[PDB]
């Protein structure tokens, strides 16, 4: 459930 | 090479140190590229936001040039205003407009938006994208976390750190960029892509506004990406909770073939947007009011 950008 | 880059940035940013004119820095957010503080302008008592990004902690340092120039050169009613940028020790600091209503994520994870509210958000975002895309700017990280609000419910696009430009000489981008659950299928497939990727990501945000989360959100990111790449467009968890108008709109965004996906310019004419409320209709959704 991670919202971090790549 | 870090020293090499610090020197390069110094040539592009404003001279000086905003610590000379700002007081009472308080951290309000943690991003993928750094942190965001509120600060008080000593002379005015006005509040600003300060995004601080450590040059040593970036995957691609050269992307920081987006933080220096995009907000400053591509201004719009629905895009966060930037004031100044500075090199402060090992960090790039951008002093920008404070969006005191916070991020759309805090609303979508805590309440249910009606279609007047969803349409108001979509209209504001599409107005920004139509202008950016006409100038060849692709945002590449559209999601609720990138949409910020004023106290009076105005909606603004933020976080251009990962954007890119297309033009006649560089008609498509190739970089793997974005947030896994929101990424366009052609981008995941590593095909050359354009502004269309932002429209797909907007469709995923519409699903956030309806369902509270993007599709496959409980899957590991890599697995979610495989599923986006390989599967039919993702479906709403609750189709009965959306009008045929909102379904028809979404059907123009979540199109696998980028050539058949609606453009921002085209979507501004969609009958779903006729439902958009004024910024006031957004106000009661925010934490300070609900
Ligand atoms: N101008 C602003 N006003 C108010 N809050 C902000 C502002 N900019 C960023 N934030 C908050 O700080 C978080 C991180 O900023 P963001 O621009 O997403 O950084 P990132 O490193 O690119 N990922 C956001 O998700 C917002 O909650
Ligand atoms: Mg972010
Ligand atoms: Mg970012």
């Amino acid at each position: 459930r991670r919202r971090r950008s790549w | 090479s870090h020293e090499q880059f610090r020197a390069a940035l110094q040539l592009v940013v404003d001279p000086g140190d905003p610590r000379s004119y700002l007081d009472n820095f308080i951290k309000i957010g943690e991003g993928s590229t750094g942190i965001v503080c509120i600060a008080t302008v000593r002379s005015s008592g006005k509040l600003v936001a300060v995004k601080k990004m450590d040059l040593r902690k970036q995957q691609r340092r050269e992307l920081l040039f987006n933080e220096v120039v995009i907000m400053r050169d591509y201004q719009h009613e629905n895009v966060v205003e930037m004031y100044n940028s500075y090199l402060v020790g090992d960090e790039l600091w951008v002093v920008m407009e404070f969006l005191e209503g916070g991020a759309l994520t805090d609303i979508v994870t805590h309440t249910r938006m009606n279609e007047e509210q969803i349409a108001a958000v979509c209209l504001a975002v599409l107005q920004a994208l139509s202008v950016l895309h006409a100038q060849g700017v692709i945002h590449r990280d559209i999601k609720s976390d990138s949409i910020l609000l004023t106290h009076d419910g105005r909606v603004k696009l933020s976080d251009f750190g990962f954007c890119a430009q297309v033009s006649k000489e560089v008609p498509r981008r190739k970089s793997l960029v974005g947030t896994p659950y929101w990424m366009a299928p052609e981008l995941i497939s590593r095909l050359p892509y354009g502004p269309e990727v932002d429209i797909w990501s907007l469709g995923i945000m519409v699903i956030e506004m309806v369902d509270g989360e993007p599709p496959y959100f409980n899957e590991p990111p890599l697995k979610a990406m495989k599923m986006i790449r390989d599967n039919l467009p993702p479906r709403l968890k609750n189709l009965h909770k959306v009008s045929p108008s909102l379904k028809g709109f979404l059907d123009r965004l979540l199109v696998r073939d980028p050539a058949q996906r609606a453009t921002a310019a085209e979507l501004l004419k969609h009958p779903f947007l006729a439902k958009a409320g004024p910024p006031a209709s957004i106000v009661p959704l925010m934490r300070q009011n609900r």
